[PDB]
RNA sequence: UAGCGGCGAGCGAACGGGGAGCAGCCCAGAGCCUGAAUCAGUGUGUGUGUUAGUGGAAGCGUCUGGAAAGGCGCGCGAUACAGGGUGACAGCCCCGUACACAAAAAUGCACAUGCUGUGAGCUCGAUGAGUAGGGCGGGACACGUGGUAUCCUGUCUGAAUAUGGGGGGACCAUCCUCCAAGGCUAAAUACUCCUGACUGACCGAUAGUGAACCAGUACCGUGAGGGAAAGGCGAAAAGAACCCCGGCGAGGGGAGUGAAAAAGAACCUGAAACCGUGUACGUACAAGCAGUGGGAGCACGCUUAGGCGUGUGACUGCGUACCUUUUGUAUAAUGGGUCAGCGACUUAUAUUCUGUAGCAAGGUUAACCGAAUAGGGGAGCCGAAGGGAAACCGAGUCUUAACU
């Protein structure tokens, strides 16, 4: 499909099977919950009643005693002491096809496009490494909250944007479901939309 | 937009809890009934018991015995015989189209239809109907 | 709130056979 | 991530010994024993909803019957004398009627009787 | 860890097209002067294992 | 999976394939040539790192307030809005942070240059004997003595030596492959008593280590050993001068400090059981799961002047707790003195079915590589063809000499 730009007013080609697919509401909702699962660590642990310090001795012996029959001090329902079912380190990552990632990463990309939350232009650079000066060329776009992708990736866009939280630098090949879901509006320029078909396929 | 995804319906199912108040349903032994083994925690009877009677896998006789050459062989469609290379097939090079496998060294063609480019086999067997599919597209056997 | 460390120990006065 | 079950507990104990104010003794101030005894005014209040049908009805059925009575006719034979002249009142008025206008009732028991015979 | 199949079991059932089970007849080892000949000539095809049995069987060889 | 197995419960390979990492040597000996490479130990020099550190940008006015970092208005820094503190929430108040620098002295690592010690290269020869193997008894290999190969060993025996010997799963012949009875060798691999930084859909004082409070302490035991409870004033002690009751008390009432003293150290919030004082109503002729339905009177308030609400409740109909276990319980069968807190279907890997999503006669990768949730990787697994014990045949196959 046809791509306009709002700078140089120059036609771009694109194949609509990428841009102009339908939109998979549950296709694109599994991937993005398979990437929040993966970004988990899960460094959690609790103690059982036998890893909790004490000793596996009665507290008291099993008939006479006229309270409840009692088998050790680490048991669950006692006090200082228990867990029932502890916790271990666990991996939280969930296996996504190859093909599934893809299919929802060209459903989103098409619905940004319809939503005319993608803007492409030409090449986007600062002359130095200035975060004030990336500010201007922002404001002047009246875009606050924005996620820059770039063919190729240059140090001095990188610094520019380090200390900017609203805007974030990103390389085509980087690109994650997350990201272009959670930023406002996607500025994408001519070299990273080529890359992009590519990868997509 | 991301406060605003929804999975399709009928995908989760919230599954089942045990001994959470009566009018959750199953609560007060959560659906294993009242005493016996099976409702013990770690209850139950391993594969094949039956109570004591002679399990069914043991009443019955064992038979046959297992075949070596068996597991070095493997069967040939016509839908996938020529998709190997060019139009020459033989005990090699199918390894390279991985459709028997490194370690299979005899091989059999079977009509499994859909056979149109004329091709040549060598070393293979052709049953009954591979060598007429294979010889009406132009085909020839050759040991 | 603690256990009695000694628990006494008692006798059988009735058989009841 | 630990659930502490501290603020909703409380929050299920206060309503029940809300719904239990009034009670004698503990039933008012203990929750294992106020549970019980708000399920059984529960169980109480459903049947009573049933009882206080009846009994009502059982408190006209008197009413009439003595103001009948008093106008010289028993109650089945007022009653049966209302269905031949086909009158639709029903006990709850008529009691009612007896209660403050004799008058009215007077009129009742005269037609109940000319219907009899 | 994966589950062990009943070795037992699979020496005494096969497994067909259409998910059934084949096994060999249990009365056919000795004692056998006794028995007639049509009784024997009976046993000797395999037969398949019966539906009431059959989810017992599945449980033994959950791979085969 | 093949196999092993009272062929029960169970145990469970190898060949082969894909990856990480790769490195080969020395003695059993003489000669020629003899620092000839590579190594280990002690000096020098370069680089890097550790052990102290230094600089480090940019905000003010009004409103609320005990106090603003908050609201409102207008500014500036950002290769620094990672964090922590500061009288409520700070990019611009402070410590820090990105960034750029720093070492007299001691040190690990990678190189170049000296010394010490064994030691290059070529020819010829040699090439591990009470050993291999065997008998008996055991053990280890998935393999429980079974038809049982292979390895190790207690006991008794015992070769050939390269025209020789070992193995190829009883064993024999033919072939193929290797050379035991002498040794050395980093890499990929396992773990954290300890040190630094960083992270967490981990806990937040009955939790989390037994121990957030000088806890393995108090305490218990002859001893090995067992083993607690206990966190929170306020921004700042500004921790209550002084007066009064009292026993030069305790405790309290004033005063003062503070935004707040029902924040006063017995100190944030301050629930429930439990114990009290006051007010309204009821109760000393009335029998029982103590409620429920009806209901007079009384005391408070509301509009209207009749009721509506709140509390109490004479009198009256009906009514023998809950749980558990049972054919069946008010049962005099079990359990609970009450309150608060904690306390029981979880997790990992496989297999089957259902729903849903992707792709479709195809589907999908694992380890691993990867500036890495991407992309590579198709080793492999499942499916499209079954029948037979198997050879084998094949939309057929098996059964049988062969099928109506």
């Amino acid at each position: 499909m046809e791509l306009v730009l709002k700078d140089a007013q120059s036609a771009l080609t694109v194949s609509e099977t990428t841009f102009g697919r339908d939109f998979n509401e549950a296709l694109v909702h599994q991937v993005v919950v398979a990437y929040a699962a993966g970004a988990r660590q899960g460094t959690r642990a609790q103690k059982t009643r036998a890893e909790v310090t004490g000793s596996g001795k009665k507290p008291w012996r099993q008939k006479g005693t006229g309270r409840a029959r009692s088998g050790s001090i680490k048991s669950p329902i006692w006090r200082s002491g228990g867990v029932t079912f502890a916790a271990r380190p666990q991996d939280h990552s969930q296996k996504v096809n190859k093909k599934m990632y893809r299919g929802a990463l060209k459903s989103i990309l098409s619905e940004l496009v319809r939503q005319d939350r993608l803007i492409v232009v030409e090449k986007f650079s600062v002359e130095a490494p200035k975060t004030k000066l990336l500010a201007q060329k922002l404001k002047d776009m009246a875009l606050e909250d924005v996620l820059i992708i770039t063919g190729e990736l240059d140090e001095n866009l990188f610094l520019a944007a380090r200390n900017l939280h609203k805007v974030d630098v990103r390389d085509a090949t980087g690109i994650d479901p997350v990201s272009l879901i959670a930023f406002d509006k996607v500025v994408m320029t001519a070299d990273a939309v080529k890359q992009v078909e590519e990868m997509l396929a | 937009r991301l406060n605003t995804l929804s999975p399709a319906e009928g995908s989760k199912k919230a599954g089942k809890r045990l001994g959470r108040g009566i009018g959750s349903g199953l609560g007060k032994t959560g659906g294993r009934g009242h005493k016996g083994q099976k409702s013990r925690s770690g209850g139950g009877v391993r594969r094949g018991f039956e109570g004591g009677q002679m399990p069914l896998y043991r009443r019955l006789p064992k038979f046959g015995f297992t075949s070596r050459k068996a597991a070095i062989t493997a069967e040939i469609r016509l839908s996938d015989l020529a998709k190997v290379e060019g139009g020459v097939v033989d005990l090699n090079t199918l390894k390279a189209a991985n459709i028997i496998g490194i370690q299979i060294e005899f091989a059999k063609v079977i009509l499994a239809g859909e056979v149109t480019t004329p091709v040549t086999v060598r070393g293979l067997r052709v049953t009954k109907g591979a060598r007429a599919a294979i010889e009406a597209a132009g085909g020839k056997i050759e040991e | 709130n603690n256990r009695p460390v000694y628990i006494p120990r008692p006798r059988p006065p009735h058989p009841r056979l | 991530a630990r659930v502490k079950r501290g603020v909703i507990a409380r929050a299920r104990h206060k309503k029940i010994l809300k719904q239990a104010k009034g009670y004698y003794g503990a039933r008012s101030r203990v929750y294992r024993v106020a549970f019980q005894a708000v399920i059984k005014a529960g169980q109480y209040a459903y049947r009573d909803r049933r009882q206080r049908k009846r009994q009502f009805r059982q408190l006209w059925i008197a009413r009439i019957n003595a103001a009948a009575r008093q106008n010289g006719i028993s109650y089945s034979k007022f009653i049966n004398g209302l269905k031949k002249a086909s009158v639709e009142i029903d006990r709850k008025i008529l009691a009612d009627i007896a209660v403050f206008d004799k008058v009215a009732f007077t009129a009742l028991v005269e037609k109940a009787k000319a219907a009899l015979a | 860890p994966k589950i062990k199949t009943v070795r037992g079991a699979a020496k005494r059932f096969k497994k067909t097209g259409k998910g059934g089970f084949k096994h060999k007849h249990a009365n056919l080892r000795h004692i056998l002067t006794k028995k007639a000949t049509k009784r024997k000539r009976h046993l000797r095809p395999k037969a398949m294992v019966s539906k009431g049995d059959l989810g017992l069987v599945i449980a033994c060889l959950p791979y085969a």
